[PDB]
Order: structure tokens, then C-alpha cells, then sequence
């Protein structure tokens, strides 16, 4: 058995339990679920606009962390090149299933003004870890799905709450190779598409502005099965 | 005037209230009523009988299939192999480029939802006299794909769940289709313009062939109605896979760019005539890059003369459309005239070597 | 249990539907279908003139359409798109005489505004060896739709509730049609705010679900009769009969 | 009778009732009335300005869905060309009468600044399904009707509540051929007109900007008579 413990040869006396930083900082860190809800960078894009209802960029919504986009050799996304993957997939690497919600809080640029619609599409499957990333009848606005418009003129950030709309017990969590054909419905919570409502004369002001997306799990996430960590890379040895 | 000097709240404006939320939520509105507490009221004669409900819509039969069952069918003949989903197909014999399809009401009300689950109840109203005698298996195979859709007969069917019906005197029954799938819900068949088949397939074979008396007909037609069962339920609201037939016009997509039509001949300070989508300055209609000149196929702008030829060229800034060798060939501004706009976004790619 | 003893009286038991002075009989049980609950009287809200139903004359039955139904009529064939507050009058004009000559519709000649519920019994007289099935379906306000021509088929009218007339058992179809309309009174004549489409509640239409099928010596035709009661009616707006135009 | 059921030849055992997604998603979907209040795209226009109180565009207000404007052959409205009609007229195709209110939440563009007035006109009838669409003493502002100004500078979206001001029991719901002369008062809730208050030097900045209109029914809608569905078109067979 793994955590069996035959002959304890302790030398220690009683160490005072601080309660995971309670007795020093006035706050607990025993539960990792409430650390999971600190917002983490999810993905970052640069708008290359190449109609009003065309979805400007789409991304599958998943707590696993996306397929990491460093970038090209010339302009790497300096956090995703340097500071690898953050917290939430570093914990999700330690599990196998999840069942819960997500939050997003998409941060738009400021120079854009036009009103923005956001769709949640639980229809669209994920078709493997390749192209499980931000992608600049799918290509347009759709009627029936859960929608939300944020006005950029008032506040250029839309806070979301993506529920758990899957016909599963719980979903997959590691990297996903598209093994079975219907197992592809077992990864994402859906497929969010952000689309501007600017015309063609205004859309050129919006080209090459950063749109950063955050995420956090929000009160419902329950990572179920324990699975050990993969090989890691130490960051201060990066050249 | 006591001065209220406590530090007040600290929050976040947003632009618009929530759109997807619609149940447990008092929603503020700028009303256009005169009374503020006013609510639309129903008089005693305007009583709404139909509480709009998926267990009320899905609990209605719809005729969706009709089998011509003749006498000379053998004991192995297939009458229908329709799928065990709400999405049951019945084609209309039309000449339209989009053939319209009837659907069961359970199919329409499940076509607005992503996932469905539960039993289906198919009522077979065989139209027979009391003197016609027949006997037919309405079977049910859980888990058939495309390749295994064939190879079927009644003998492989009688392994799975099957129901033999004795058409002798009563002529109507209701096979309650089991919902046997690995998944608790089940994803919609069709989806948006983007195709999962059924969890299971119904079959209907002729177990004992039709034996009519000599004074009655040879052939018997079977009506096949489909209803959501007593346990039918759907959950996630998504884009409908079905559209109405109120406007069956569908437009398959050289022209102007999106958001510059209508336009009309005019002038430009950096430019003779050039088409404009607005009266304010530097509002030229922009044009796509042809991978040549133009001749329209219809909707032209009305100047002094109508304009059906145009030369697309970069402006030194997008492509303008122009209706010393270049400046000699230009068109003068006195032909501008009324400036009557063009009808919509109408062009012609006339190519010459 | 299933103990036949036919005789000079026959075997079965006759049921009735007695009204004012018109008694019509059915050997077979009706397949009743009621699209909506019974309506409230609505005479309080919009009438000061003397509202008086006439249950001694208006609640009588009246045959409005018989028709031969052959086996050579196709699968989805219209048989009668009867508009019920219109076909009651226009069948009387099909008998080539005025509306005053019939005891059931003389308040339509005098009074101006009709309200009320309508019963429909579509009897059939098929032979027991004939195999075919009709459906009687009521649709509220047919002429107010434009896509109804694309809906007017058995696949569409089998979704709303309807009666079924099987030619096998010579089934009979009771059809309780209450008054539901936009406005709570139907006008029976030329009227200040609408003239076109007068006295039009909807459409009883009887499509064919499966046609008559029979042997080569079989009885081809099958006569069908339609009856209408006007049971919980009322009338208002006493007016001159010289304003009553003929129906279309 | 339609829903009669003579000889049930059930093979099934008892299936566990999830309560229409309650036992999985924490929410019900039995009632379709509360799905009806998810906002759906109603109509979309492009401003072609050809006084201060001139109504910029008018539209009859009706839960039936408008006469669908795909557009011309060159620039189709890509949702109305592709994704047909959405949810609320797909349910309203299944009924014949309605009696209730509506909500609108008109979304303006951002580049416009001028203050906007919105009129509800229950006077104006609908004169058939032709020209029952967004149309760019009717032509001006009017005094007495229910009015509302939204300031575009603060927030460029006006949320409305169109009551049931008709002299009816309930109104028509399918497509309407203008059969009777007074039956024309039996379709719309009224006739909303949106008008800007910009002068002629500023109105040219407003030309060809999208103005999207949404809708939902809001607590009072009661579709009364059941009427079966018309022929449908399947969307994934569209070329
Ligand atoms: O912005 C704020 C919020 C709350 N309070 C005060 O803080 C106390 C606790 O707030 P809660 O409870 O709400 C109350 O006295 C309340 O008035 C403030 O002074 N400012």
C-alpha cells in the first residue's frame, strides 16, 4: 500500500500547529479549493482581423489550462514562454476528473469602444489537445445559446459563470488525445466565442490589441480522482 | 445638514443586465406602462389553459411515419427502421432547394435543447378491419451504428427487446421505446450548421404476413405516431437545429465591403467622381482586391447617367472605385447630378488580356 | 362476456343526442376531442343591448355538408374546409334560399353580433369491409394565417388534437368547439371596423389519413355527413335585416 | 382522439426522473415559459441616413418574430441567412394566441453619442406580414405616447417593457395576411420607434453602424391555444 507506515523512528517533539498560517496571517491555506479561485491568466491573443456577428475569437472552456501558446520564434508571449502554466493546471495535473463551474472575467483593451457579445456553446466538442486553444455555423452569432453583451464604453470587462452542462458524471482533466469519438464531449464545459460588433471601418482600430482572459473555478469544482504529478521543469534553470 | 462623512461603497459599473438568466431573478426595467406596479391581467374569460410546458408539448402525438403494408410481404420484410430519437424524419415532396421536413412535436421541442433523455412512446394505429389478421414485431435494438444498421432481420431482432403485436380485432398499440444508453442524457442529432446518430434504433418487421379475407382489401396502411413518454425530459437550451418555413429564402454567399452600401457618385478632396457612402468627408466606399474592370449584372446609382462600369484601384490610403494618362481618362464631376444611391450591394469581373 | 343474440331489433344498443326537436342517433361511440375549455359568457363587458340566446331554435342540429368520398381520392386530399359560422349560412344559400327560411339561423338575420360554442358531429356511413381513416380537425382563424397552405396536411393537423373517423368501424366524431377568437364577439354582417372575412371563427377541415381500400367488387363511394349545434350561443345588437349582406 | 392510448405494450422498467435536469445541473427545464425569457436576437439594421425628432427606425413590436430579413444577394445578415429564427418563434409557431408583455434591451453602437428617444405607439396597426419589419405624423416624435430617453454617453442600451395595450382577449401569433380590416389591430403590441437626436453634421458619423434589438417575454406571456408545428428546415443540411 502507498501511504502505509511500518516503523516510525521519530526523533521530534511536538511542533506547534499554526493552522496553515492562521496563527500568523489571520487566514487559512489548508484547503486548496479556495486557493483555486484566485484568478489566473488563461490565454492571451493579439487581434488580427483579416460582419457584425462574426465571432472574433473562440476558445474551448476548460479548467485544464489550454494548449500553451508560446508564440513564434520572434515574439513569444513572454509569460507563456518564461513562466510556465501557473497554478490551476499545476493542481489539475494532480487529478483526473473534475465536476464544476468556471469563471472568466475577460479583460478587453481600452481603445475599442464597440459592444461585445459572448456566447457559451455546450454543443461544440473538443477534438483533441491539438487546436484546443484560442482560435481567431460556428463562425457567427447564434440565437439560442446562453449569451451576454458587455458594453465596452461603460466597463471593458465581462465577468462570466460557465456552468456544468455536460451529460457526464464528470469530465476529463489531463491532456486529451481524442481517443474515442464521444469521449470528445468529456473535456470542455463548452465553447465560448467572443465577438465584437464593429463595422469594417472601425475594426481596423481594433487590430493587434491584447485581449487577456482569466479564469477560476468558483464554488462548484470537485476534482475527484487522485493521480500523481507528471515530470516538472524547474523555472530558475531556464536560460 | 449633518455631513455624512463615512466612506461610501466601492463598486463596478457594467453595461447591461443578464440575458441568459430567466427564473429566480427580479429584473429591473424602464417600463413603458403608466402605472409602476401595473401587471398585465387576464380576465375570467381569457383563462390560459395551456401552461407552456415541455411535458405538455412533448406529450402530444404527431404522425411522422406511414407504412404501406401490402399482402405479398414475406415473413422477413422490413417496414421501417426509423431511429429511436425525437428527431424523426419525414420528407415533403417539394421542388424547393431546401426540402422542408415535418417533425413530431417531441422532435421540435427537443430540437431547441441540447440533451434529451427518457422513454419515447410510438403509437401504431394500424388501419384494419376486424377481418384482416396480421402480426408484426415492433422491435428495438440498443446501440446500432451506420455499418450495423444493415445486416438486420427479425431473427437478429428477437435477441433484443421486441414486441409482437397480434392484429386481429383491436388495431392500435403504443410501443414505449426504452431509453438504453451509456450516457444519462443524449446529445441532439442535428445541431447547428456544423451529427450524432440515435442511441438505438427501432425496427418493425412482419412476423406473420397479412391474411385478408376475399371481400376486403389487399393492403393496409399503418400510421406511426411519435410522442414523448411519461418520463421524457430535456435539459440544456442551445441554438435550434430547426428553422421555420415562414421565409424559405436562403442566399448562398464582386461587390462592396460590408457596411458601405448604399453609395453614390461624388467627389473626394484627395481625388472627378468616386463613390461615397456618406456626405461627410473621407467616406469613400472601400472595395475588395481582385486577384480587369467591372460591369454590373443589374440597382446602379443614378447620376446624370446610370453607372454600370467601375475601375477598382488603391487610394494611396483601401481600394476606391472610379466610375496624365489616368487623368485624361477620368470622368468629370458635372456628371454627378442628383447623387441617387445604388440599390443595396449589387458586380462584374470583366477580364481582358 | 361477448354473448351475441341478434334479432329483429338487432343486437346493439342505440344511443341518442336529443335537442330542441332534432334527435339524431348513432350506433357507434363518438371519438370526442375538445381543443379548449368551455368559455365564460362575455356579455357583461361589451353589450348594453338586450342579449338573449335562443335555445329553442339555435341549439338544433343542422346538416351543412354531405359529400361522397371515393377511394380514388388520394392520400392527403381535402374533403371539406368548412368555415363553421360561415358554412352554416353559405350552405343555406347553397340550398338557394334566404337565411330567414331556416329556423336555426334567423337570429343571424336579425341580431348583429354572435358569440357561442359549436358542437360538430361528423357521421360517416362506411361499410364494415371498407378500410380508411379520416381526421376531423378544428383550426382557429384559418384565413388569418398565410403559411397555413404549407401546414394544411395530415402531418400538421395530427399534432393538435382532433377526432378520427375510421371507415372500418364506421366511427362517429363529436367535436366540442368553444368560442375562442381575438375579439369576444363575431359579427354576422357588414361592420364598421371590418367587412372582409365576416363571421369567421376558423376551419373545420377533414383531411384523409388513409384512403378507402377495398376489393375489386367493393363499394367504392362512402357518404359523409356533417352536423352542427350552436349550443351556448348568444346574440347582441338588434338590427334591421336589410343590412345583412349575403355571405361569400 | 389525439392523445388516446389503447394498448400499452411497454417493455421498460422505471427510469429515474432527474426532474428536467434538476438532479444534475441544479436547475429545471420543465417549464418553457422561463426559457422564453432568455433574450433572443429580434432584428438587426444598418443605418442609412438619407430633423432632431425624425424617427430613425420604426418596428412593429411582436413576439412572433419579424418577417425575416436575410438581406440582398451581396451582404446577407449572416445569422438570419444561416441560423434561422432562433427559439421564441420556434415556440410561437407551436401556438395561436398570446397575451402578455415583451422586453427589448436595444443595443446601440458605441461611436454614436447623441441622446436617444424611444416611443411605444399602440395606435399603429400592423398591415400584414409584408412590411412587418424594421423600417428605416408617424415620421416624427409624438407627445402623448409612452416614451423613454436613454443617454448614449452613459450607457448605450435601453431596456424596455412593452405592456399589453390592446382591446382584445389575446392577439394573433402566426404569420398574418391582413384578412379583416380590424383584425390588423390583433397582431402587434404596438409600434416602437427609435429616434436619435443628432443634427445633420453629426448624423453622418452614425451612418452604417449596427443597431441590434433583442427580445423576451417577461412574466406575463401566456400562449393559449395549442397548434401544431409547421414544416421545418434542418440547418446542418444548408450548403
Ligand atoms: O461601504 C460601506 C459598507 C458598509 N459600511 C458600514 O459597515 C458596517 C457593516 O456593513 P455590512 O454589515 O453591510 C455598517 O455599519 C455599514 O453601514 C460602511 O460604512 N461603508
Amino acid at each position: 500500500e502507498e501511504s502505509r507506515n511500518t516503523t516510525v523512528l521519530d526523533t521530534t517533539t511536538t511542533l506547534q500547529s499554526s493552522g496553515f498560517g492562521r496563527a500568523f496571517f489571520g487566514e487559512a491555506f489548508n484547503d486548496l479549493k479556495t486557493l483555486m479561485r484566485r484568478y489566473q491568466l488563461y490565454g492571451q491573443l493579439l487581434l488580427s482581423v483579416t460582419d457584425i456577428d462574426h465571432c472574433m475569437f473562440t476558445f474551448p472552456c476548460l479548467p485544464q489550462g489550454l494548449a500553451l501558446d508560446i508564440g513564434s520564434a520572434g515574439s513569444p508571449h513572454e509569460i507563456f514562454n518564461r513562466c510556465r502554466d501557473g497554478i490551476i493546471p499545476l493542481i489539475a495535473s494532480g487529478y483526473r476528473f473534475y465536476r464544476g463551474d468556471l469563471r472568466y472575467k475577460i479583460v478587453f483593451p481600452s481603445n475599442v469602444n464597440s459592444n461585445i457579445w459572448v456566447q457559451h456553446r455546450p454543443d461544440r466538442r473538443l477534438e483533441g489537445w491539438s487546436a484546443a486553444k484560442i482560435v481567431n455555423g460556428q463562425g457567427v452569432y447564434n440565437h439560442g445559446y446562453a449569451s451576454h453583451i458587455q458594453i465596452t464604453r461603460v466597463n471593458n470587462v465581462i465577468e462570466l459563470e460557465v456552468p456544468f452542462y455536460n451529460a457526464t458524471c464528470y469530465n476529463y482533466l489531463q491532456a486529451f488525445n481524442a481517443s474515442s469519438a464521444a469521449s470528445s464531449y468529456a473535456v470542455s464545459l463548452g465553447e465560448i466565442s467572443v465577438g465584437f460588433q464593429a463595422t469594417s471601418d472601425d475594426i481596423a482600430s481594433i487590430v493587434n490589441k491584447p485581449v487577456t482572459i482569466y479564469y477560476s473555478i468558483g464554488d462548484g469544482m470537485q476534482f475527484s480522482q487522485w493521480v500523481g504529478y507528471q515530470p516538472m521543469m524547474i523555472l530558475d534553470q531556464l536560460p | 445638514n449633518p455631513s455624512y462623512q463615512q466612506s461610501p461603497r466601492h463598486f463596478v459599473p457594467t453595461g447591461m443586465h443578464s440575458l441568459a438568466l430567466g427564473t429566480n431573478l427580479v429584473e429591473p426595467l424602464h417600463a413603458l406602462r403608466l402605472d409602476a406596479a401595473g401587471t398585465t391581467q387576464h380576465p375570467v374569460g381569457c383563462a390560459p389553459d395551456e401552461d407552456m410546458t415541455v411535458s405538455s408539448i412533448a406529450s402530444r402525438y404527431g404522425l411522422i411515419r406511414r407504412v404501406q403494408w401490402k399482402k405479398d410481404h414475406a415473413k422477413g420484410s422490413l417496414l421501417l427502421q426509423l431511429d429511436a430519437d425525437p428527431f424523426v424524419e419525414q420528407r415533403i415532396e417539394g421542388t424547393n432547394p431546401i426540402s422542408l421536413y415535418w417533425f413530431a412535436p417531441v422532435g421540435v421541442v427537443s430540437s431547441m435543447f441540447m440533451q434529451w433523455r427518457g422513454s419515447l412512446e410510438y403509437r401504431f394505429d394500424i388501419i384494419a378491419s376486424q377481418f384482416h389478421t396480421g402480426r408484426l414485431i415492433v422491435g428495438y435494438v440498443p446501440g446500432l451504428t451506420a455499418s450495423l444498421q444493415l445486416q438486420m432481420d427479425y431473427m437478429k431482432l428477437k435477441s433484443s427487446s421486441y414486441v409482437v403485436f397480434d392484429l386481429q380485432e383491436s388495431n392500435s398499440f403504443t410501443f414505449e421505446v426504452p431509453y438504453v444508453s451509456y450516457r444519462p442524457w443524449w446529445v441532439r442529432k442535428y445541431g447547428g450548421n456544423y451529427s450524432t446518430d440515435a442511441p438505438s434504433t427501432l425496427f418493425m418487421y412482419v412476423q406473420v404476413p397479412l391474411i385478408p379475407m376475399e371481400a376486403v382489401s389487399d393492403t393496409i396502411d399503418i400510421n406511426v405516431y411519435v410522442r414523448g413518454g411519461s418520463s421524457f425530459e430535456v435539459c440544456v437550451p442551445v441554438q435550434p437545429s430547426l428553422g421555420l418555413n415562414w421565409n424559405t429564402d436562403f442566399i448562398l454567399r464582386y461587390r462592396a465591403k460590408t457596411g458601405y452600401a448604399p453609395y453614390y457618385a461624388g467627389v473626394w478632396h484627395s481625388f472627378s467622381l468616386v463613390f461615397r457612402w456618406g456626405s461627410a468627408s473621407d467616406q469613400i466606399a472601400q472595395w475588395p482586391t481582385i486577384s480587369a474592370f467591372l460591369r454590373i449584372k443589374d440597382q446602379a446609382a443614378v447620376g446624370t447617367q446610370p453607372w454600370r462600369t467601375m475601375v477598382v484601384w488603391p487610394s494611396g490610403h483601401y481600394n476606391i472605385g472610379i466610375p496624365e494618362k489616368a487623368k485624361q481618362l477620368f470622368v468629370p464631376a458635372n456628371q454627378q447630378g442628383p447623387g441617387k444611391v445604388s440599390n443595396g450591394n449589387p458586380w462584374e469581373v470583366m477580364r481582358a488580356p | 362476456m361477448d354473448n351475441p343474440n341478434p334479432g329483429p331489433d338487432g343486437e346493439g344498443e342505440v344511443e341518442l343526442e336529443k335537442d330542441s326537436n332534432v334527435v339524431l342517433t348513432t350506433q357507434r361511440d363518438p371519438s370526442t376531442s375538445i381543443p379548449a375549455p368551455v368559455s365564460v359568457k362575455w356579455s357583461r363587458w361589451t353589450s348594453n343591448d338586450v342579449v338573449d340566446d335562443y335555445a329553442t331554435i339555435t341549439s338544433r342540429w343542422y346538416q351543412i355538408a354531405e359529400f361522397v368520398w371515393s377511394k380514388d381520392d388520394p392520400f392527403d386530399k381535402e374533403l371539406a374546409r368548412l368555415i363553421l359560422p360561415r358554412a352554416l349560412l353559405s350552405s343555406i344559400e347553397a340550398n338557394s334560399d334566404a337565411i330567414c327560411d331556416v329556423p336555426n339561423t334567423i337570429p343571424f338575420k336579425v341580431h348583429a353580433y354572435w358569440r357561442g360554442d359549436m358542437e360538430v358531429r361528423v357521421q360517416i356511413n362506411s361499410n364494415k369491409f371498407q378500410v380508411g381513416q379520416l381526421q376531423a380537425t378544428w383550426y382557429y382563424s384559418d384565413h388569418e394565417n398565410l403559411n397555413i397552405s404549407s401546414k394544411r396536411s395530415v402531418y400538421g393537423f395530427s399534432q393538435m388534437d382532433h377526432a378520427l373517423i375510421s371507415a372500418s368501424a364506421s366511427n362517429e366524431a363529436k367535436l366540442v368547439i368553444p368560442f375562442k377568437h381575438v375579439y369576444p364577439f363575431l359579427p354576422t354582417r357588414i361592420v364598421p371596423d371590418w367587412t372582409t372575412g365576416i363571421l369567421d371563427m376558423g376551419a373545420l377541415n377533414i383531411r384523409v389519413i388513409a384512403p378507402l381500400r377495398m376489393s375489386a367488387t367493393g363499394p367504392t363511394t362512402c357518404n359523409v355527413v356533417v352536423f352542427i349545434k350552436l349550443n351556448n350561443s348568444e346574440f347582441t345588437g338588434t338590427s334591421s335585416g336589410k343590412f345583412y349582406a349575403s355571405q361569400i
